[PDB]
């Protein structure tokens, strides 16, 4: 039963939310291999734990840059939340620690690369292929939302493909635990819900809007609302006029009309039946939800990888050194990290 | 085509999040 799993999951989450783990490793235990990704706020590097040979992805955040960009609270949210959750399609936080200059989060490595890469190269996914990924997001959001968490940054760039072809959601930089309403303008423009951009105050329903954007993008190969500059994208979003490509099935079109619903009183995921209106939709009729959860469904795409520590599914980035000051920077701002 | 308009746009690479 789903409900009995959720209550046993909320009891584990809460215990770790109230008493977070801190300082579980040090930098000198890790060999730095390669930069896998860069960010507004920081960089992610492939790292090897020397004593075990285990490979991890390490997010490094420069504390001074975090303060400048006013992300202190979001960064504390990210680590606090990540160390407390456990779910098959969320990346596992293994270790976290900090030094004089930086914050570090050492996570599970997914060698299949970002969904983003495979999507742009291939052009678009078949409906069955899109659906396999979408169902994993549906369940992940069912779990997250039951803990009062809003995710707020769904996009192909933050979905990694693991060795079996399944998804790991990474980057919880905008995740927040909220009962009720919140107001921050944050996210990625193409994935912003109209509520967010109109400054109305919003809730977990924004994530169901973004699932709509994601399914559309996966299946079409481009997002439903695009333009060269953000302000143009916001215009189209609030107007809420969507065109579907010819090749979308009518079941797909109907699910998407319910997810990309501007009026949050008619948006799927936000009605009296909640996540069940999505899971019971005709577009998901072939989906065995428990089999996805147990990962017993064979994946339509399994990425080719020659050994652990292989990075060929990732783009190349410019390598920078990790500089560590001899004086502690922003001690009291990150004391709880 | 919409595809051709997307590919000609400035938003086909990794998209960075905005902050407040």
């Amino acid at each position: 039963s789903v409900k009995e799993f959720l209550a046993k999951a909320k009891e584990d989450f809460l215990k770790k939310w109230e008493n977070p783990a801190q300082n579980t490793a040090h930098l000198d235990q890790f060999e730095r291999i390669k930069t896998l990704g860069t960010g507004s706020f920081g960089r992610v590097m492939l790292v090897k734990h020397m004593e075990t040979g285990n490979h991890y992805a390490m997010k490094i955040l420069d504390k001074q840059k975090v303060v400048k960009l006013k992300q202190i609270e979001h960064t504390l949210n990210e680590k606090r939340i990540l160390q407390a959750v456990n779910f098959p399609f969320l990346v596992k936080l293994e270790f976290s620690f900090k030094d004089n200059s930086n914050l570090y989060m050492v996570m599970e490595y997914a060698p299949g690369g970002e969904m983003f890469s495979h999507l742009r190269r291939i052009g678009r996914f078949s409906e069955p292929h899109a659906r396999f990924y979408a169902a994993q997001i549906v369940l992940t959001f069912e779990y997250l939302h039951s803990l009062d968490l809003i995710y707020r940054d769904l996009k192909p760039e933050n979905l990694m493909i693991d060795q079996q072809g399944y998804i790991k959601v990474t980057d919880f930089g905008f995740a927040k635990r909220v009962k009720g309403r919140t107001w921050t303008l944050c996210g990625t423009p193409e994935y912003l819900a109209p509520e967010i951009i109109l400054s109305k105050g919003y809730n977990k329903a924004v994530d169901w809007w973004a699932l709509g954007v994601l399914i559309y993008e996966m299946a079409a190969g481009y997002p439903p609302f695009f333009a060269d500059q953000p302000i143009q994208i916001y215009e189209k979003i609030v107007s809420g006029k969507v065109r579907f490509p010819s090749h979308f099935s009518s079941d797909l079109k109907d699910l998407l009309r319910n997810l990309l619903q501007v009026d949050l009183t008619k948006r799927f995921g936000n009605l009296k039946n909640g996540v069940n209106d999505i899971k019971n939709h005709k577009w998901f009729a072939t989906t065995d939800w428990i089999a996805i959860y147990q990962r017993k469904v064979e994946a339509p795409f399994i990425p080719k990888f020659k050994g652990p520590g292989d990075t060929s599914n990732f783009d190349d980035y410019e390598e920078e050194e990790i500089r560590v000051s001899i004086n502690e920077k922003c001690g009291k701002e990150f004391s709880e990290f | 085509t919409t595809y051709a308009d997307f590919i000609a746009s400035g938003r086909t690479g990794r998209r960075n999040a905005i902050h407040d």
